[PDB]
């Protein structure tokens, strides 16, 4: 039994992975061609997190009751 | 699954016919490098008189082939893609 | 030591059972109604609720006379394995035993029996349930197989003993009784 | 150059292989999304994508490359690790569950004695990716949604493992080969008609496909752990969840419906008939035709994953763990008791030849 | 008395019917493993009435001859 | 007895039969003491490890360093990478230094 | 079986790399002393083709060979020498005879098997026309022990497994034997 | 270069510097990964499979769990370590990976010589279920004991009821 | 009322599997037959006039260790791991070409690396208390001591 050939399919996904990460990043016009509302740190008002609109009490670290933990 | 067991039978059996001329083979290689693992240690110990050429069993009358060997010239160290600059294996370059 | 004759190393679940004597029944019925009579004493003893006798109810007596069963089984199970194993007196069995391997032997038929098992499992199986009667008391191990590790020796069976004269058993040699080890592997050292 | 040129094609042939091994993948993966809206499209009266490419053939492309030219959403460029990493282990977990399989006898990347194994080993990393999105996040949907993803994981788990080895056991063999081969005078849907609809309710809830899609209800945690996804993670977590689609039904097709066996041995020598097997046409062909029964086979049940979403109404799924734990655990064990004691009395043990 | 739980060992049968109509993720799924031990306890009909069980494997090793080394074997000498 | 060293198919492995002679020794009724022994378990162990084996290799290694000995001279030929196990070190007559295939068997 | 060990080539070179893996020759041929040999130099598929012919030829030589191992009590390598030189020799023997009577018909079946994943049930009709090709000719009768000879799964009139693909040169070689000697 | 070395390097530096507790429950993943791999290509790839079978089971529920007990403690307080110190001290652990002081059993290279007496070939699970299920079936009965007392135990202890 | 448009996409998914599978099965077959041929590149390439029709070997699947003995037996014969040969005697060269692999026998890495996986009392003991080798040092001391006798 040989699995070289596995071994670079492997290979392959590995690598095949960071090409979608690394042609959306290339593809993507830089911001000052597009509306330049600035790097996307500042704009905190887009890195904010989705409440449907009306923000809330931040509880991302506060504990969640989970109803099927004995199953 | 009671046709399978007729074709593992078939399968055992012919393989049963290989074992000996397979087996009987292999005995005669394991045998050549037996013997020269021994001729290897008697030529690089010869000038200790006292040094024994043996098996590092005490059962005298087990055949324990050696397992060990020194490394000597490494064949395809200078090897590209495709094509290996095999060094001679039978002797110097 | 009170040692007597050995009969049986490794006795199957059936023999065991079939060697029960009177007394062996007469133990498994009081351990089947000890357990229902050890409530109504504990209760007596007592009383589980307040100060006045109250018999426990009929579902507490139902379980308890499962739990009697099994252990009166037990019990007689370890008695009668005793006998086949010579810690207790066994002259009763020893007879009754001579007279069916003489009688399997004279038609050729294996004394212990043909199993489904291979030569592997069949040693495999004595291996297991060898002596597990010691611990029948903490978790059941039982002897269901037809395997040929029962620390005897068949050449016993052919000397008659006193009282056996009237039986006339015409016993073969050992060779030519059917699925023993001494006559199964005739072609190859290795396969039966 | 000439001879240089020639046995360079053979250094690098196995590649391309692969090549055409992931390019094959993708195809199916890419007009699959395609193929559900067209389905539910007639299913609902309407027509579905046909405006985006001739007869829409183009909506795929369109949607990858429009996703990959948006913006990342991310707190800061060096947070890529928080909201990359899920989507990464959850996408390679997929695609390295194609390596085992197999398009024709011996055509799999990887063939080994545990390929089952690996099959169930492999995609259950995806299931860790996937919760990895809710790392203490302040998003409350995708909070939501990571919880309901391990509630289903519990549900399908057991019950998809046990379904694999029911069918592992027939044959005594953890190889995947041997258990499509195993199939030559009888499919394993006759037999285990009951195991094959456990096992698509099993792969609907591991793909958590509607009715069992509680993990990315829209109507309820508006995108589930997609909420806050947006361009290259996005395409990567939506992207796997459809190779995923395409892996069961290729699963459902190889363990009850013979893999890339013929439906017809008869038809199946005509046409292999009229080619010369001393020529390379020949293995051309009948790697066409026996892909072509496992791509008819699996574009059925790529087509029922459509038909169940455009039927039924969606299942809570504190009900799915109801229904996996006390309905079709009960079951599936049963079967693991009632197939070794049907074959033992009939003598017909499994052995692997 | 329309509708009440049946008592196991009083009424075997309508006990048997009342988990059939209430409980069938039980019933039968014990009725269906239940089919595993009695198919196994079966098996002595069918090596008596169908067909007996097939020859073991030679699953362990070459099978050596059971006896001596034949002493007068010639032939392929050196 | 139960069994111990079994191999990956189910037979007796390598080093059973070192460990069955030192059971049968251990466990003869003619044997006063484990002195007669005590051989068997050196073999059973070197079996395993051939620690002694490897020793005497150690040895051998050094004892030509001292002596100006070229390793690749007394030692034996080798070859380090699976894809250039070619024809022409196998020594075929029409042999070639070309990759062999390890892709797919 | 795709277990890793360390007598044979493994998986991939990552197990040869982690291993740090050395594929190591020996220039030495055998003492002078012992007697040599020519070696068999059929590959895979001809010897299983082949397998249950030298079975029925050198069946006293592979059984002494064996029974020698049995008796050399450890000692196996090197005191069934002789006898592993006899049972080379019978080998070769049967490869010689079915180059030179049952040439086109030998080739013809582990061609099949080539072709076939090197499965017997894949390749009945050429081993059909070997088998009595064999027979006329060298008199050796494929026999599978322990089972009657009605019994034997290479005879089987309706086999339940057959190949899925069908082997050109098998068919077209059966149909002409089919309509030239069972008239 | 052995690439695994490069790994247990980076996870030695994350486990060191690591400050919540979802942190903690990847660096269980982050070692069951090398472990896996290893196995896989140089030892058993048997176990390499079960290894990942069972053990990816376990960390969702462990991950589940890190959920449900989430406390906001780590998360706002301080640690303060240094980078000298911990790069100094993941050289010192570097130097010394000799886990044991065989030299010759560490650097003298070993074969097997293989043999055709093995015609009955099956895979090494098909080897240790027939042990497992016939010669330490006791063993297997007494771990299906075990297995049926988490399951009493678990509800005993969770179930309010 | 088949709609055709429907269907279109399914065509084209039918069609990427059939791409896989025409490629794999043609392009692997193809590759063992041609490094079946013979040891060296001017004979797999080449086809000579009186050879007679190409038989093509299949992928190989389902294997077990005899296969991988027999794989490095048929490269020792005809330099391909799937090389065909019936002939009744080899090659001189076949009686010396013998492939013995040689490895080491050391634990993982992640076992002498792991921060935390690399600790416990016994691997304390191997690592840092020469007890344990200061025993096994003398058994290798009595091998060259008692060569005299
Ligand atoms: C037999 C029927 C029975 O077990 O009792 C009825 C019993 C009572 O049912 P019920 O209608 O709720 O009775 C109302 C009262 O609560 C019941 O109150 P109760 O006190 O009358 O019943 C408690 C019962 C205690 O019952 C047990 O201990 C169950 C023993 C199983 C272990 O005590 C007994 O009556 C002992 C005799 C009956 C059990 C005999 C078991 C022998 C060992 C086999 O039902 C069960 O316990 C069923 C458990 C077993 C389910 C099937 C498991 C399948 C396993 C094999 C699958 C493959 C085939
Ligand atoms: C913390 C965890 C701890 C672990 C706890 C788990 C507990 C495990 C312990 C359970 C037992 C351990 C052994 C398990 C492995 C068994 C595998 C095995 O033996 O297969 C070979 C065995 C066949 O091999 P064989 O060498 O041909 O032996 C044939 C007979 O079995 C043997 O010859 P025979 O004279 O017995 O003839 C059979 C026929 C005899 O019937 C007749 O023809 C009349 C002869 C006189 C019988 C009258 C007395 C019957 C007693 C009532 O009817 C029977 O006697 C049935 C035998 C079973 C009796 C009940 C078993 C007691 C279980 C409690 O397969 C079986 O059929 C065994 C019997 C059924 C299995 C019992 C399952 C119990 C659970
Ligand atoms: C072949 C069988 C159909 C046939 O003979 O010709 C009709 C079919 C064209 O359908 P059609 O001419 O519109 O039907 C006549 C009236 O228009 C149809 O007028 P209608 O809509 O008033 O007739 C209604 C008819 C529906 O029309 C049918 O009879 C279709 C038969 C459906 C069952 C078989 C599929 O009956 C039904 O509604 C039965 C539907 C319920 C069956 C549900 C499925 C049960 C399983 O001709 C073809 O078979 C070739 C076209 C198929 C597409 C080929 C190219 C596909 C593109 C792939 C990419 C390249
Ligand atoms: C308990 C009942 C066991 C007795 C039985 O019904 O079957 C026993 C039977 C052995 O008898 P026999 O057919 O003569 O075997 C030939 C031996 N050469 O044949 C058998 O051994 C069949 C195996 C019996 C297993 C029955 C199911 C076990 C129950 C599990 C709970
Ligand atoms: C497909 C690739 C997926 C992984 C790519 C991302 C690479 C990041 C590191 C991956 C694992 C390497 C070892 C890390 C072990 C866990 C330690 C940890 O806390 O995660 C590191 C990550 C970085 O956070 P950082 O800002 O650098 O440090 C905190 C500063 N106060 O702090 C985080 O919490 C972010 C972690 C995101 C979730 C990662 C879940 C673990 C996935 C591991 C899969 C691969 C197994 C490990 C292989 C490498 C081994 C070193
Ligand atoms: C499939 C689709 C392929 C075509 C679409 C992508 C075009 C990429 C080239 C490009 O964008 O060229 C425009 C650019 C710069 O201009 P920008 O707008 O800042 O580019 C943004 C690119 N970043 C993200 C790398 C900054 O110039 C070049 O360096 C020419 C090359
Ligand atoms: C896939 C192969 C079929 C191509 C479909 C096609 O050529 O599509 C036609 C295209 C796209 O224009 P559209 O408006 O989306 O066409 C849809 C027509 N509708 C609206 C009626 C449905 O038009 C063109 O020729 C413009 C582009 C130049 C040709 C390059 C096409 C892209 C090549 C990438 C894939 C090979
Ligand atoms: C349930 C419907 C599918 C079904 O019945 O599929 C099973 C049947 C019958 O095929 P089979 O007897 O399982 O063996 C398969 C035999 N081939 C190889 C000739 C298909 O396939 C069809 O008739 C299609
Ligand atoms: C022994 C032979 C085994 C048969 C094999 C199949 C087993 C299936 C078990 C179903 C039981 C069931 O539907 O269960 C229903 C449960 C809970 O329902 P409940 O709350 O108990 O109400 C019902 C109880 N009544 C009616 C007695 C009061 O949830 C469901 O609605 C599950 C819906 C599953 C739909 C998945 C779609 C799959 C489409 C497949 C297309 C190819
Ligand atoms: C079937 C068939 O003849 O397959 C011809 C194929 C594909 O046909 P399809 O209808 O897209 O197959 C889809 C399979 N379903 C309909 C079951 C989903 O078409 C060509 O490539 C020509």
């Amino acid at each position: 039994m040989l699995q070289d050939l596995f071994n670079n399919y492997v290979i392959l996904v590995g690598i095949l992975g960071l090409i979608f990460l690394g042609v959306n990043y290339f593809i993507v016009e830089s911001p000052r061609m597009d509306e330049n509302n600035g790097n996307i740190s500042d704009y905190i008002e887009k890195s904010g997190p989705f409440e449907c609109g009306f923000s809330s009490f931040e509880q991302s670290h506060n504990p969640i009751p989970i109803a099927f933990i004995l199953v | 699954n009671r046709e399978k067991i007729e074709l593992k039978r078939e399968k055992l059996w012919a393989r049963a016919h290989l074992m000996p001329l397979l087996q009987a083979e292999q005995d005669r290689n394991v045998v050549r490098r037996t013997f020269a693992y021994y001729k290897r240690e008697g030529e690089i110990m010869k000038d200790v008189p006292w040094w024994e050429v043996k098996s590092t069993y005490s059962n005298k009358d087990i055949f324990h082939p050696p397992q060990t060997v020194l490394f000597g010239k490494h064949i395809d160290r200078d090897s590209g893609l495709m094509y290996a600059n095999s060094r001679n294996r039978f002797g110097p370059d | 030591m009170e040692t007597y004759e050995l009969i049986d190393s490794d006795p199957k679940f059936s023999r065991v059972v079939r060697y029960f004597r009177p007394s062996d029944y007469l133990t498994w019925a009081l351990g089947t109604i000890g357990a229902p009579g050890l409530m109504v004493l504990f209760e007596k003893i007592e009383p589980a609720k307040g100060n006045t006798f109250k018999m426990p109810p009929p579902s507490i007596m139902r379980i308890a006379t499962t739990i009697g069963f099994f252990g009166g089984f037990y019990y007689a199970y370890t008695s009668s394995t005793k006998r086949f194993w010579g810690y207790s007196e066994n002259a009763k069995e020893v007879a009754k035993d001579r007279y069916e391997v003489k009688k399997a032997l004279s038609e050729k038929k294996s004394p212990y029996g043909s199993s489904l098992l291979n030569p592997y499992q069949q040693d495999m199986s004595a291996r297991n349930s060898t002596n597990s009667q010691l611990l029948l008391a903490i978790f059941p191990w039982f002897n269901v197989a037809n395997h040929q590790s029962h620390g005897i020796d068949l050449r016993k069976y052919y000397e008659v003993r006193d009282g056996e004269e009237n039986w006339n058993f015409t016993l073969p040699p050992l060779d030519q009784v059917k699925d023993l080890d001494v006559a199964q592997y005739k072609e190859y050292s290795n396969y039966p | 150059m000439l001879n240089n040129l020639f046995d360079f094609i053979e250094y690098i042939e196995y590649w391309l292989i692969i090549v055409a091994f992931v390019a094959s993948v993708l195809i199916v993966v890419a007009y699959l999304t395609v193929a559900e809206r067209k389905t539910m499209g007639y299913m609902q009266r309407r027509l579905g994508p046909n405006a985006v490419g001739y007869y829409g053939v183009l909506m795929a492309v369109a949607d990858a490359l429009k996703l990959l030219s948006k913006e990342i959403v991310l707190p800061h460029n060096g947070d890529i690790i928080y909201v990359m990493s899920g989507p990464l282990i959850s996408l390679f977990s997929v695609l390295l569950s194609w390596a085992v399989i197999p398009f024709g006898p011996g055509l799999s990347l990887l063939d080994s004695e545990y390929s089952i194994i690996y099959l169930l080993a492999s995609g259950s990393i995806g299931v860790f990716g996937t919760v990895i999105v809710g790392w203490m996040s302040n998003s409350k949907y995708t909070v939501l949604a990571t919880v309901r993803t391990t509630a289903q994981l519990i549900s399908y788990e057991l019950v998809l493992t046990t379904v694999v080895f029911i069918i592992a056991l027939i044959v005594s063999s953890l190889n995947i080969n041997v258990i499509i081969e195993s199939q030559y005078n009888i499919w394993y849907i006759i037999p285990f008609f009951p195991l094959c609809l456990i096992f698509f309710i099993s792969a609907l809830a591991e793909t958590a496909r509607p009715p069992f899609d509680n993990v990315e209800a829209e109507s309820e945690l508006v995108s589930g752990h997609m909420t806050e996804l947006s361009a290259s993670p996005f395409v990567i977590f939506f992207l796997s969840e459809y190779c995923s689609m395409v892996l069961m039904s290729t699963l459902t097709a190889i363990f009850f419906f013979g893999g890339y066996l013929p439906f017809s041995n008869t038809i199946h020598h005509l046409i292999l008939n009229l080619f010369d097997q001393h020529s390379i046409y020949y293995f051309i062909i009948e790697g066409i035709l026996l892909s072509g029964y496992l791509a008819i086979k699996a574009n059925f049940f790529m087509f029922s994953f459509v038909w169940i979403r455009a039927a039924a109404p969606r299942l809570r799924y504190d009900l799915l763990i109801l229904f996996c734990w006390y309905v079709l655990l009960p079951i599936v064990f049963a079967i693991v008791v009632f197939a070794p004691g049907i074959l033992y009395c009939f003598d017909a043990l499994p052995v692997i030849i | 008395a329309i509708g009440d739980y049946p008592v196991y060992y009083k009424q075997p049968i309508r006990w048997l019917s009342y988990h059939a109509h209430t409980r069938p993720h039980v019933f039968y799924a014990i009725a269906v493993a239940a089919l595993g031990p009695v198919f196994m306890m079966a098996t002595p009909l069918r090596r008596k009435f169908l067909y007996d069980d097939h020859e073991p494997l030679p699953a362990n090793g070459y099978p050596l001859p059971n006896r001596s080394r034949d002493k007068t074997l010639t032939g392929y000498d050196d | 007895a139960p069994l111990q060293q079994v191999g990956r198919h189910g037979g007796p492995n390598k080093c059973f039969g070192e460990f069955q002679r030192v059971v049968e020794c251990m466990t003869n009724a003619k044997h006063d003491s484990y002195e007669p022994c005590n051989n068997l378990k050196n073999d059973y162990l070197e079996c395993r490890k051939h620690k002694v084996e490897r020793y005497k290799a150690f040895l051998m290694q050094k004892h030509a360093e001292e002596l100006g000995k070229d390793p690749e001279e007394i030692g034996a030929p080798f070859v380090r990478k699976r894809r250039f196990l070619t024809s022409k070190t196998l020594g075929l007559v029409d042999g070639d230094d070309y990759e062999i295939g390890v892709e797919k068997i | 079986s795709s277990t890793h060990t360390n007598d044979s080539l493994n998986s991939s070179n990552y197990v040869d790399k982690l291993k740090d893996t050395h594929f190591v020759f020996e220039n030495d041929k055998l003492p002078s002393e012992i007697p040599d040999v020519e070696e068999v130099g059929a590959t895979t598929a001809p010897l299983l083709s082949a397998a249950y012919f030298i079975g029925a030829k050198c069946q006293d030589y592979n059984d002494d060979f064996m029974l020698c191992q049995k008796e050399a009590k450890g000692n196996g390598p090197i005191d069934c020498l002789k006898e592993g030189r006899r049972v080379t020799r019978c080998a070769s023997g049967v490869l010689k005879d079915l180059n030179t009577h049952c040439s086109d018909e030998f080739r013809l079946h582990w061609q099949c098997l080539s072709f076939s994943n090197l499965e017997y049930k894949n390749c009945r009709k050429a081993e059909s026309l070997l088998n009595k090709c064999v027979f006329e000719k060298m008199n050796l009768v494929k026999k599978i022990p322990g089972i009657p000879e009605d019994r034997q799964i290479h005879l089987k009139q309706n086999p339940v497994l057959k190949p899925v693909a069908l082997h050109q040169d098998s068919e077209v070689a059966f149909k002409k034997a089919q309509n030239e000697n069972s008239i | 270069m052995n690439l695994e070395i490069l790994d247990l390097s980076i996870l030695g530096f994350y486990s060191l510097i690591s400050s919540n507790s979802f942190e903690s429950i990847a660096i269980l993943v982050a070692t069951i990964m090398p472990v896996i791999t290893e196995l896989w290509y140089n030892y058993s790839q048997l176990f390499a499979l079960l290894y990942t079978l069972i053990y990816v089971g376990a960390v969702v529920i462990l991950f589940v769990f890190i959920l449900s007990v989430i406390n906001e403690k780590e998360e706002y307080e301080y640690e303060y370590s240094g980078l000298f110190i911990l790069i100094l001290v993941l050289l010192l652990d570097d130097l010394d990976d000799n886990e044991s002081n065989d030299n010759d059993y560490n650097n003298v290279y070993i074969t097997d010589y293989a043999d055709w007496f093995n015609n009955y070939n099956e895979s090494d699970l098909s080897v240790i279920g027939n042990l497992l299920f016939t010669e330490y079936a006791l063993l297997l009965l007494i771990i299906s004991f075990i297995l049926l007392m988490s399951i009493i135990g678990l509800i005993l202890i969770v179930k309010k009821d | 009322m088949i709609p055709f448009e429907a269907l279109i996409p399914y065509a084209i998914m039918f069609a990427g599997f059939c791409l896989g599978g025409g490629v794999m099965n043609s392009a692997i077959t193809a590759d063992i037959t041609k490094r079946a041929r013979g040891p060296n590149q001017e004979i797999k390439r080449n086809v000579g006039e009186d050879e007679g029709p190409r038989n093509y070997t299949k992928p190989r699947y389902n294997t077990d260790q005899w296969d991988k003995y027999f794989a490095v037996r048929d490269l020792r014969l005809t330099g391909s791991l799937r090389g065909q040969s019936d002939n009744a005697v080899a090659e001189e060269s076949f009686k010396t070409n013998s492939i013995q692999p040689y490895s080491n026998t050391r634990r993982p890495w992640v076992l002498r690396r792991h921060i935390i996986m690399k600790n416990s009392p016994t691997k304390w003991a191997r690592k840092y208390s020469s007890r344990r080798d200061e025993r096994e040092q003398e058994i290798k001391d009595d091998y060259i001591r008692g060569m005299g006798e």
